[PDB]
């Protein structure tokens, strides 16, 4: 929308093709994390934390 | 429940507790009585309201 | 170590015998503690004077009667109890009551001396109904602090008085009825915290005020042991109510307040229109208006500009 | 343990399937807080195998309603230990008595 | 962030602002009745000994 | 007023228009900008109104005499 | 009037856990105020030094396993709330602790400091098995009164402390439970005179003398209460002005950052730039002018 091209005309402001789907905490719990687990596919790449 | 049962040993008639039929002047007084342990809550006396 | 000591807020007064008086805030553990530990010294540990001993003349016991008098001997003596008194310098001063008349017998007719102080003088002790009969008695006051009933008095009295000495239940202490409760109080993270709130009504012969002084000093004797802009300053030289501090400052383009604060009276006062006469007429100006030598101000020029 | 109890108790917490049952003895030679190796009575024992038991216990992991299924160990350095026994308890077990 | 004013701007608001307390089932009609609140610090509600 | 609402309903006599009554008055603070007659006492304007009514000064029909003075005192003004 | 003023007269001491104090003159209704009084203060705002933060090498978190060990690690966090030590002088002092082989490491497992006094030295922490076995933890211990969570912390603090931090519960009261009695003084002449004997039972740490004497310090200064009381341009950058193009190539020039370092300079300190009227006639509209001079500048 126009008012918002405006702001990218500004500042120049490039939000990217990247969009957020990140796992949270559901708000109002505390504690500490005990593991992570990986499951990756079959054949496909691994990383260096798994 | 627990008021019905307050008010029902609140106002009550002992025949032997302490200060039978003695005289007072006012309520107030009577709960200088009963806070100070030189009388009882329930013993009849001879009072004056108004 | 680091305790939430607390202010006295208020008093909310009704008359010159009551009281609320409340509070805030304490921590929790002190707010139940501090309205329990004033309550027991309001009941029976505060000195004063009060009716102990009744006599008069003609009477047997108060379960007689008395023609004469509307009212029984019990009520008579019921009155004496709600009669306030007191005693200055002595320790134990008797009166007397002697009255005629068609009507009540009030408080104005015991014959008292400067050392004994009544503060309710309408107070009725007697009714005569015609004016035949009358009334005439002496009562006696004595000191202490609390209340002793007349039951436990004569267990404690092992005097055999003869007959027609009377004795009523002595009201030594002031207070006529206290209490006292504990809602909250907030600091403004913590909502935690107890207020105290404490209703008292007293009789006379005192402030209800001076007993919360006087009856905390008490419990803490006994631990003693154990702690051991101006609308003319928008406006030029000329009409200030003045006339030499005018016509010679605008020769120099200042023609207003603005620059003067700012320039030294080293040097415009060294200019051939001021001198050493004008710092009385620039200072005392600043006394008031409150600039300085050398000041920044923050708003001064509009678009108006002028002369005379 | 609670105190007006029903004798019950230590039939249904050992067969609940959540303590270790002592199938064989013996004396305890190893004990840990991750499990237990125990050495078989030889009286128990077979002319086959070596006979040294181990079970290792299962720690803190969840369960259905979310909640802790951590088993404790209870037993002793170089102790006596029957058949049968409650070697080390439940979750909500003590000492092989239901404990709630 | 839970921040500091919050608190006293939203104090600001509940005073005089009433609210409703429903219980199901709300078997005659005075099973909804309007309250007004007095903000306490916890995680449930605590009501009046008389209704 | 904050706890009842009987001594306005004394001079109401309805259960329906003392909120009716005030439905109307109470959002000239709101959006219209105005200031009560009783002492403020930082009141939300639902018992504001609601004061304005148990003080005796309004009903329903002297509500109705300050919205029609106020539109002739523009009807003239534009003219 | 006839009062009479208490003094403290006996310690009759009858462990390290276990204690009596007695306590007399006290006349009548007066044993039921300073019986119970003292009873309610007591119970809770009491100083005292506490463990906080045991922390161990080589266990992430509460809810790890170590070997060697006997026990879980949140029993021994469990085990560790209970441990009396007598510090002296400071707030704040980090214990270490140290063993090998088999045995059970308990409360004489510390290297002890000058001020650090441990009252039960004889508590089991833990029960080491194995003969590799090494523990070693790294132990905070505080000094407070009241009780504060493991949560109350966290929100309190938002500074991050590194991982491996395990926090325990701040039970700081280092009274346990007490109890009293109001029997009668013998004074000859005022044969109504009672006294009153304060059992006091709690853990080490504490001299049970001092315990009454800050006791009644609380009290009797919570009765104080009672017996007496009844320029924005200044800071303003330099592209706010919408100015002119060459002057602002020349002010630039100039090197000045702030408004204030402009007038800092005068009128005169601008005039050797190429490419005043402009600001004799900006500067006379929002409030300002030329020439005036700055001190204790800059206030950052």
């Amino acid at each position: 929308t126009p008012e918002e091209k405006l702001l990218r005309a500004i500042f120049g402001e490039k939000a990217s093709d990247v969009k957020d789907s990140s796992l949270r905490v559901p708000n109002g719990v505390s504690g500490t994390v005990i593991d992570v687990q990986v499951f990756t596919r079959d054949g496909v790449e691994k990383d260096k934390r798994a | 429940q627990d008021v019905v049962l307050g008010l029902y040993y609140m106002t009550r008639d002992c025949v032997n507790a302490k200060g039978e039929g003695m005289v007072l002047t006012g309520p107030k007084e009577a709960e200088r009585l009963y806070r100070s342990g030189l009388a009882s809550l329930h013993a009849r006396v001879k009072v004056r309201i108004t | 170590t680091e305790f939430l000591k607390p202010r006295l807020v208020d008093i909310e007064q009704v008359s010159s015998t009551h009281a609320k008086v409340t509070l805030e805030p304490l921590e929790r553990g002190f707010g139940h503690t501090l309205g329990n530990a004033l309550r027991r010294i309001l009941l029976s540990s505060m000195p004063g004077c009060a009716v102990t001993e009744v006599e008069i003349d003609g009477v047997l016991h108060e379960y007689s009667t008395k023609e004469g008098v509307q009212e029984d001997i019990l009520e008579i003596l019921l009155n004496l109890k709600g009669l306030a008194v007191r005693v200055q310098g002595k320790d134990e001063v008797i009166l007397t009551l002697n009255k005629s008349g068609i009507g009540p017998v009030t408080a104005a007719d015991i014959t008292h001396d400067g050392d004994v102080e009544i503060v309710k003088p309408q107070h009725v002790i007697c009714h005569l109904t015609d004016e035949n009969a009358s009334i005439s008695m002496r009562i006696k006051v004595q000191r202490g602090r609390g209340y002793v009933p007349a039951s436990t008095r004569i267990h404690s009295e092992e005097d055999e008085r003869p007959i027609g000495r009377l004795l009523v239940d002595a009201c030594y202490s002031p207070v006529e009825r206290i209490a006292y409760n504990v809602e909250a109080a907030r600091v403004e993270q913590r909502t935690d915290l107890d207020k105290l709130v404490i209703e008292m009504e007293t009789n006379g012969t005192i402030d209800p005020e001076e007993a919360i002084r006087r009856a905390a000093t008490i419990l803490a004797e006994q631990l003693e042991a154990f702690v051991d802009f101006d609308p003319i300053l928008l406006r030029p030289v000329d009409d200030l109510e003045l006339v030499r501090s005018a016509n010679c400052l605008k020769a120099e383009a200042i023609h207003y307040i603005g620059d003067l604060v700012q320039r030294t009276e080293v040097e415009l006062l060294k200019t051939p229109n001021l001198g050493k006469k004008s710092l009385t007429e620039i200072k005392d100006v600043l006394a008031s208006r409150g600039l300085s030598l050398g000041m920044r101000l923050e708003n001064w020029p509009p678009a108006s500009i002028a002369d005379e | 343990k609670p105190l007006v109890g029903t004798g019950m108790e230590r039939a249904v917490a050992v067969d609940s399937g959540v303590t270790a049952v002592a199938k064989r003895g013996g004396v305890v030679q190893y004990v840990d807080a991750s499990r237990i190796v125990i050495k078989v009575n030889e009286d128990e024992m077979y002319p086959g195998e070596a006979g040294i038991d181990i079970y290792n216990l299962t720690k803190y992991t969840r369960s259905n309603q979310n909640t802790c299924i951590n088993q404790m160990p209870c037993v002793s350095l170089g102790e006596p230990v029957e058949r049968g026994d409650v070697l080390a308890d439940g979750p909500s077990t003590d000492l092989g008595e239901l404990a709630l | 962030r839970e921040e500091a004013v919050v608190w006293d701007i939203l104090d600001e608001v509940i005073r005089e602002h009433p609210v409703l307390l429903n219980r199901a089932p709300t078997l005659h009609r005075l099973g909804i009745q309007a309250f007004e609140p007095v903000l306490i610090e916890g995680k449930a509600i605590q009501l009046h000994p008389l209704v | 007023a904050r706890v009842t609402v009987q001594d306005a309903v004394e001079k109401i006599g309805n259960r329906f228009d003392l909120v009716l009554v005030a439905a109307r008055r109470a959002r000239q603070m709101q959006v219209g900008g105005k200031d009560p007659l009783v002492p403020e006492e930082n009141d939300k304007t639902t018992v504001i109104a609601l004061r304005e009514i148990e003080e005796g000064l309004i009903n329903n029909q002297i509500l109705d005499v300050r919205e029609r003075q106020e539109q002739q005192e523009q009807e003239a003004a534009e003219l």
